[PDB]
RNA sequence: CACCCUGCU
RNA sequence: AGUAGAAACAAGGGUG
């Protein structure tokens, strides 16, 4: 287990000792995010100038042992600079292409379940129902309305611990399920996530995002069905309606 | 004693002890009995978790050693002491593992003998009044709980376990020997305010009172007495909001400011470009763009040796001979190169400003100097109206003769909606395409990504920059358009609104002397000669400068396209929402509807719905054209104004407080800027057009 | 025939056109330099504003100090700061009287809310001014200073790991004689006693507005100490929790809450039966809000607001408006001189600048600097009535809608009572009466006692009109409510956040746009190709046919040439886009997966390519996206290879503050290797008392034991696992 | 001087 | 000179 040995490499020297040994746990959320940068109080004024430099993007190390400093052409694609801040790699967006064309392949079959929410709008949207066109003025009301197309009407924190439980088994607390169908549900879930390389956070934010229930102060006409709200774009706009029903 | 945990325990079971214990009020020395308990269970646990190892034969046998010497582990897994994430931490991973259930108060043991988890509890409560607490506490679940007791008690789940015995003997003497030998001592939020913030606090009240106290005692009895009515009584009759009135008669105009008049301030010129032209199948972003003006320049027949026709007063216009001299050199060296530097000729140094930088010398050592004073810090100089703006926006509306925008299609549609929506559009862009305004904004989004492109890459390399444009015609064949010139310079830019300084030489076929105001600066250099008919041909040759935020902005110059169509349409939604019917195809074509847009000696003028779309497009590419911050102050001002009006011709009964005041408003805006002039003299022409 | 555009208005409403009054399509102004003038112009105008108040001192500190309470009542229309106490007193003993319970209410919520938050919240926020750095610092990092030299010397309170405790140790700061303070040259060491250690601490600095539209002048905007955004967050949370429940309020707000209750609160009056009384509407705005404001009467406010609770909530919450009151401002920048015409230049001390007399420099900043002379006392003039922009955002509004209140049919004692909207920056009051006297006289007694209590309309912009189309807060009304798609053009483009971070925003903009503010859809399928182009050129990923040379040429033209059909492409590797209205709500990749080839997918998809950076959770497919201040926007795309982050700024390092970069490589070695051990700390910080080498070596022991249980792995490591715990315990 | 760290510190 | 504006751009600290 090479992490304990690289955790002495750390150890021994006296400044990372001196943290280490005197970092008690809550401090470790400051030491998170401790900076001498800030935010970039103007996106798009930096970007356009970050993209007409060479080594304007961001990139771990494994890039060298995957990917060759020269090109087949010569154009450099990542540079000896480590970074401010950091210790990553400078690498201009060249690199990315290539990866595109000459890059390690994986099994991602096993990946539209983790974005369920999406592909679910997709498959929808190809079995849509095609109506007339009609116009007229449009009575409307702002009032609230909910947008995901069907959830387990969780709370938020009763969903979090669901999170917790299933995903990062080992460390769920001493809370414990209460209801059956949340429990075959955790069933069913910790049988799918199984044998599927993945990012952690990342499935579990989709889980996140297709549980909880939300709502938004919308300007509506007529029915409330989640389904329908979903394509406000084409059933109703400023003068006119359109016939369409949700898949 | 006080400290009979530091005085005859283990350390270690004092730091462990201690670590759990000191979580609330309790303090070091409270109640000075139950400490000795505390940290007496920690040590029967501990001493209970010692001589008990396990072996990969799985068998229970008693080790003296106390601790393994090697390839062993011991019969316990602790779990007192630890923290409380790992707590849990360790119990579900006992739990998913193997053999465990679920148990819901802090346990202690675990034991891989047959997969069972074992809980201990020892205090004064002799055998079953613990037993029976404790089992109200943990009863709810099966679980192997071996309590102990002082003499000898001990007891399994039905008084089944496999332990060996001289284990407990030793927990026998650990409780004979605590009994403290007869115990010789016989036994068994607020957040107040410091003195100096108090003192300050003090310091912070209205001016009868002397102690916040006294202030919280005052403020606690107070019910309505009278306060208002009294003091609105005593508050003398001059401080009011008295009421004006706004009657038919549309008031007096904005008066504008006098000076000497107004000139084109525009980074490129306006409507007095012209246009080399090549048949070449190139795209929009097709060609070495140095090599397309090779093959325009190559085209016209009449260059003669410049002179100076109109010298730039305040300049050594010398030099700007001598800059264009260069150029054609330099053409002649690419018979290519995809960019070209240009040598460091004088000409072309002090024409961009090399060393005319104050060195930042340290402030302390030049105090002696007789000038030692903070700069400017004043206001712009005046202006007046030039009639060439108006001329400008007539040319600009006119229809060209060439297509400008060739746009990318988007995906197929099968909805109705959408078949409408993309009828629609087909007629916007027809008509929204053949526009002088289309010409400014293709030419100034080429002209400020070359620009900000080329500035970004090289950082002390006078570069130079062709504007060619792209445009294709009626008949089908395609065309590139020649312009001018552009010389960069150098572009250390570290704030957002530092300087580049380049030079610019335009084509021209306009005769300066007709209007020598608008080109103050400019520098008229007659190049060559045209033939028809003779007419020379000028170049207009200046020194300006632009930042990284104009040419951010300039880079975004379509977005002026959408200011357009979102009024077109809006026009042709609320009506065509009443006819119960596709009204746009009738609001675009053999269109009646008419609107006035301008004014002229017959009385003002109407025009179809294009003439509209056009006039909409010019605003919006002039916003940011001749952007300035007289401009907007000026808008925001005037809107106030313009709806005031709006609301009395229609019987709303609008009444004012101040209108010489927001006068004043809409006046001190108005200072040079031609745009801003434009504007002021077009809302009160309009207010004056506009009575009721 | 001269074209004029503004003839438009003699056939389309005023406000059906008022979209084509916008210059928004151009560049916004900003700040060339220094703002230490408008500092001192500013300053000087608050302590003219209340000149009949009372000059005062401080026995603590030195700084003047200036009550600008009751005093003389105004005599003309002119800008004061003399509001009332008993005003304030009443007008909302009255607002209780009108609605009972919304105080106790307040207090339990902020109470239980007060009681559970936590220090680590503060993590996030604006920039923030640190006292031992002297300068503008990032939130995290002046957190970590103050903790920091709060440790270094006498302090043992702040290891409770909760925020109340920490709130106190700040309070018990201001005690000692002889603090110690680290600096970073390249760690020398100094000492500041108690006087300059309390001036220290008050100080909020200044700025200069920038990028703002609407207006011609610039402007001045103050930050405050991270020493009391606790505070703030006590009184914020209160103040709010007030506020959340007032139909007449807008400030616990959202964006179409306020279009719905401006339109029921126009019904009933505008449905008034049109029997004997007729109306108007004021549009009016507050000139000068937070220069007649004061620390007093919020202070006074507070003492009633929490009547009847726990000493410990009123102290907590009584302490930010005394901190407030005895507040310092910094002078700002200084001046860059010619000091002549030849090549000199320079730049003069923000303190010399007291120190000298600046005749060199203009007369009228000559006024400036011989008015404000008397209230420097160290780098800083003491501003003890107003307030600088930008410090509270509620307590106003409240004001400002208990004043509303008093216009009741109830108390006015007459038959005149106005009533209507307040929004921190617009009030639209709406008066009722049967007779135009009546009118006058409503308007004169709200004016009354509106200066009664220092809110006082602004004459220049606010005007009177029959109800039926008025307008306030750029949102403009004619007989219901219309759409000016102006205000967001700026948002129009490509967002620079990244590639999928962006073909995500940009149409999710679109989509709220149809779906909310009325852009039709052949506007929606132009926005759509326009953003197209402008992202295809910013990040140079023309289509595969396209022979447009750039950097990225060859590569594109390798991917192009191999592949089944195209159309699997993605937008930014050069594939054609496909969205319209039908597929405007689906992120890319969903769209296109059925249509791609398998071994792209392999290469695009897989999370073994270095370029994917994931941070916390609180950032996860969001962006803070330019406008009103920033707000956090979400987006939803395909996580892939595109979500890259762009580099830092280079610039410390020519600098003396080179080491606190070294610090923070070593700061973030240390925290990656925690995370190797929790992946749960993505979903929880993670709560303990340790020396977060514990926590590594503990899990370690236990993870292999459990592992070798029934996983295949061999016990040599088991041994060798367990003397490396003996190595890593045998140092300290 | 001759060289090179910066382009929101 | 030019930009611009109630202040500043027209490269700054570092080594011989």
């Amino acid at each position: 287990m090479e992490r304990i040995k690289e955790l002495r490499n750390l150890m021994s020297q006296s400044r990372t000792r001196e943290i280490l040994t005197k970092t008690t746990v809550d401090h470790m959320a400051i030491i998170k995010k401790y900076t001498s940068g800030r935010q970039e109080k103007n996106p798009s004024l930096r970007m356009k100038w970050m993209m007409a430099m060479k080594y304007p993007i961001t990139a771990d190390k494994r890039i060298t042992e995957m990917v060759p400093e020269r090109n087949e052409q010569g154009q450099t694609l990542w540079s000896k600079m480590s970074d401010a801040g950091s210790d990553r790699v400078m690498v201009s967006p060249l690199a990315v292409t290539w990866w595109n064309r000459n890059g390690p392949v994986t099994s991602t079959v096993h990946y539209p379940k983790v974005y369920k929410t999406y592909f679910d709008k997709v498959e929808r949207l190809k079995h849509g129902t095609f109506g007339p066109v009609h116009f007229r003025n449009q009575v409307k009301i702002r009032r609230r309305v909910d947008i995901n197309p069907g959830h387990a009407d969780l709370s938020a924190k009763e969903a979090q611990d669901v999170i917790m439980e299933v995903v990062f088994p080992n460390e769920v607390g001493a809370r414990i399920l209460t209801s059956e169908s949340q429990l075959t549900i955790t069933k069913e879930k910790k049988e799918e996530l199984q044998d599927c390389k993945i990012s952690p956070l990342m499935v579990a934010y989709m889980l996140e995002r297709e549980l909880v229930r939300k709502t938004r102060f919308l300007p509506v006409a007529g029915g409330t069905s989640s389904v329908y709200i979903e394509v406000l774009h084409l059933t109703q706009g400023t003068c006119w309606e359109q016939m369409y029903t949700p898949g | 004693m006080e400290d009979f945990v530091r005085q005859c325990f283990n350390p270690m079971i004092v730091e462990l002890a201690e670590k759990a214990m000191k979580e609330y009020g309790e303090d070091l020395k409270i109640e000075t009995n139950k400490f000795a308990a505390i940290c007496t269970h920690l040590e029967v646990c501990f001493m209970y978790s010692d001589f008990h190892f396990i072996n990969e034969q799985g068998e229970s046998i008693v080790v003296e050693l106390d601790d393994p010497n090697a390839l062993l582990k011991h019969r316990f897994e602790i779990i007192e002491g630890r923290d409380r994430t790992m707590a849990w931490t360790v119990v579900n991973s006992i739990c998913n593992t193997t053999g465990a259930e679920k148990p819901k108060f802090l346990p202690d043991l675990y034991d891989y003998k047959e997969n069972r988890f074992i809980e201990i509890g020892v205090t004064r409560r002799e055998v079953h009044i613990y037993y029976l607490e404790k089992a109200n506490k943990i009863k709810s679940e099966n679980t192997h709980i071996h309590i102990f007791s002082f003499t000898g008690e001990e007891m399994a789940t039905k008084a089944d376990y496999t332990l060996d015995e001289e284990s407990r003997a030793r927990i026998k003497t650990r409780l004979f020997t605590i009994r403290q030998e007869m115990a010789n001592r016989g036994l068994w939020e607020r957040f107040e305010i410091t003195g100096t913030m108090r003192r300050l606090a003090d310091q912070s009240l209205p001016p009868n009172f002397s102690c916040l106290e006294n202030f919280r005692a005052y403020v606690d009895g107070f019910e309505p007495n009278g306060c208002i009515e009294g003091k609105l009584s005593q508050m003398s009759k001059e401080v009011n909001a008295k009421i004006e009135p706004f009657l038919k008669t549309t008031p007096r105009p904005i008066k504008l400011p006098d000076g000497p008049p107004c000139f084109q301030r525009s980074k490129f010129l306006l409507m007095d470009a012209l246009k080399l032209s090549i048949e070449d199948p190139s795209h929009e972003g097709e060609g070495i763009p140095l090599y397309d003006a090779i093959k325009c320049m190559r085209t016209f027949f009449g260059w003669k040796e410049p002179y100076i026709v109109k010298p730039h007063e305040r300049g050594i216009n010398s030099n700007y001979l001598l800059s264009w001299k260069q150029v054609l050199a330099e053409l002649q060296d690419i018979e290519i190169p995809r960019t070209k530097n240009m040598k460091k000729t004088s000409q072309l140094k002090w024409a961009l400003g090399e060393n005319m930088a104050p060195e930042k010398v340290d402030f302390d050592n030049c105090r002696d100097i007789s000038d030692l004073k903070q700069y400017d810090s004043d206001e712009p100089e005046l202006r007046s109206l030039s009639s060439w703006i108006q001329n400008e926006f007539n040319k600009a509306c006119e229809l060209t003769d060439s297509i400008w925008i060739e746009l990318d299609e988007i995906g197929e549609d099968v909805a109705p909606i959408e078949y409408i929506a993309s009828m629609r559009r087909n007629y916007f862009t027809a008509e929204v395409s053949h526009c002088r305004a289309t010409e400014y904004i293709m030419k100034g989004v080429y002209i400020n990504t070359a620009l900000l492109n080329a500035s970004c890459a090289a950082m002390d390399d006078f570069q130079l920059i062709p504007m060619i444009s792209k445009c294709r015609t009626k008949e089908g064949r395609r065309k590139t358009n020649l312009y001018g010139f552009i010389i960069k310079g150098r572009s250390h830019l570290r704030n957002d609104t530092d300087v580049v300084n380049f030079v610019s030489m335009e084509f021209s076929l306009t005769d300066p002397r007709l209007e020598p105001h608008k080109w103050e600066k400019y520098c008229v250099l007659e190049i060559g000669d045209m033939l028809l008919m003779s007419r020379p041909m000028f170049l207009y040759v200046r020194t300006n400068g632009t930042s990284k935020i104009k040419m951010k902005w300039g880079m975004e110059m379509r977005r002026c396209l959408l200011q357009s169509l979102q009024q077109i349409e809006s026009m042709i939604e609320a009506e065509s929402s009443v006819k119960e019917k596709d009204m746009t195809k009738e609001f675009f074509e053999n269109k009646s509807e008419t609107w006035p847009i301008g004014e002229s000696p017959k009385g003002v003028e109407e025009g179809s719905i294009g003439k509209v779309c056009r006039t909409l497009l010019a605003k919006s590419v002039f916003n940011s054209l001749y952007a300035s911050p007289q401009l907007e102050g000026f808008s925001a001002e005037s809107r106030k104004l313009l709806l005031v009006v709006q609301a009395l011709r229609d019987n709303l009964e609008p009444g004012t407080f101040d209108l010489g005041g927001l006068y004043e408003a809409i006046e001190e805006c108005l200072i040079n800027d031609p745009w801003v002039l434009l504007n002021a003299s077009w809302f009160n022409s309009f207010l004056t057009h506009a009575l009721r | 025939m001269d074209v004029n555009p503004t003839l438009l208005f003699l056939k389309v409403p005023a406000q059906n056109a008022i979209s084509t009054t916008f210059p928004y399509t151009g560049d916004p102004p900003y700040s060339h330099g220094t703002g230490t003038g408008y500092t001192m112009d500013t300053v000087n105008r608050t302590h003219q504003y209340s000149e009949k108040g009372k000059w005062t001192t401080n026995t603590e500190t030195g700084a003047p100090q200036l009550n600008p309470i009751d005093g003389p009542l105004p005599e003309d229309n002119e800008p004061s700061g003399y509001a009332q106490t008993d005003c304030v007193l009443e007008a909302m003993a009255f607002l209780e009287e009108s609605h009972p319970g919304i105080f106790e209410n307040s207090c339990l919520e902020t109470m239980e809310v007060v009681q559970q938050t936590r220090v680590d919240r503060l993590t996030q926020g604006r920039q923030t001014y640190d006292w031992t750095l002297n300068r503008n610092q990032p939130a995290a990092t002046a957190l970590a200073n103050t903790i920091e030299v709060f440790r270094s010397n006498g302090l043992t309170a702040n290891e409770s790991g909760r925020l109340i405790d920490f709130l106190k140790d700040v309070i018990e700061s201001m005690d000692k004689e002889e603090m110690e303070i680290t600096t970073h040259f390249q760690k020398k060491k100094q000492r500041v006693n108690k006087r300059s250690y309390l001036i220290r601490a008050l100080t909020l600095n200044t700025m200069t507005k920038d990028a703002e539209r609407g207006k011609l002048k610039r402007r001045a905007i103050a930050t405050p100490g991270m020493q009391i955004r606790g505070f703030v967050y006590f009184v914020e949370t209160l103040a709010r929790s007030i506020c959340e429940k007032l139909e007449q309020s807008g400030l616990p707000v959202g964006g179409n809450e306020k279009k719905a209750k401006l339109a029921n609160v126009v019904r009933k009056m505008m449905t008034n039966s049109q029997d004997t009384e007729l109306s108007f509407t004021i549009t009016g705005d507050n000139t000068k809000w937070n220069e007649n404001q004061n620390p007093r009467m919020f202070l006074a406010m507070i003492t009633y607001i929490t009547k009847n609770q726990p000493e410990w909530f009123r102290n907590i919450l009584s302490i930010a408006p005394i901190m407030f009151s005895n507040k310092m401002a910094r002078l700002g920048k200084g001046y860059m001189f010619e000091s002549k015409r030849m090549k000199l230049r320079t730049q003069i001390p923000a303190e010399m600048l007291a120190s000298i007399d600046l005749k060199y420099f203009n007369e009228s900043t000559r006024k400036k600097i011989e008015k404000i002379r008397p209230l420097l006392i160290d780098g800083t003039a003491s501003l003890s009535p107003g307030m600088m922009m930008g410090m509270f955002n509620m307590l106003s509004t409240v004001l400002g809608v208990s004043i509303l209140n008093l216009g009741q049919k109830k108390y006015t004692k007459t038959t005149y009572w106005w009533d209507g909207l307040q929004s921190s920056d617009d009030f639209a009051l709406i008066v009722n009466a049967p007779n135009h006297e009546g009118i006058q006289a409503g308007v004169d007694r709200f004016y009354r006692t509106c200066k009664l209590v220092g809110i006082n309309m602004s004459k220049k912009k606010s005007y009177i009109n029959r109800t039926g189309t008025f307008e306030f807060t750029s949102f403009f009304y004619r007989y219901g409510f219309v759409a000016n798609f102006s205000m967001e053009l700026p948002s129009f483009g490509v967002s620079g956040i990244n590639e999928s971070a962006d073909m995500s925003i940009g149409v999710t903009v679109i989509k709220n746009n149809m779906i909310n503010n009325d852009l039709g859809p052949a506007t929606a399928q132009m926005a759509l190709q326009l953003f197209i182009k402008d992202y295809r050129y910013t990040y140079r990923c023309h289509r595969g046919d396209t022979q447009i040379q750039t950097r990225r040429s060859f590569e594109l033209k390798k991917l192009w040439e191999q592949t089944r059909s195209k159309a699997g492409l993605l937008v930014s590797d050069g594939g054609p886009n496909l969205y319209n209205i039908r597929n405007l709500h689906i992120p890319e990749v969903c769209l296109k997966w059925e249509l791609m080839d398998e071994d792209y997918q392999g290469r695009l998809c897989n999370p073994l390519n270095p370029f994917v950076s994931h941070k916390e959770i609180e950032s996860v497919n969001n962006a803070v996206v330019m406008p009103g201040p920033a707000k956090s926007m979400e987006y939803d795309a395909v996580a892939t290879t595109h979500s890259w982050i762009p580099k830092r700024n280079r610039s410390i390092l020519n600098t003396s503050q080179r080491g606190i970069l070294e610090d923070e490589q070593m700061y973030q070695k240390c925290c990656n290797l925690f995370e190797k051990f929790f992946p749960s700390s993505s979903y929880r910080r993670p709560v303990g008392i340790s020396s977060m080498v514990e926590a590594m070596v503990s899990r370690a022991r236990i993870d292999a034991r459990i592992d070798f249980e029934s996983g295949r792995i061999k016990k040599e490591e088991f041994s060798e696992i367990m003397k490396i715990c003996s190595t890593i315990e045998e140092l300290r």
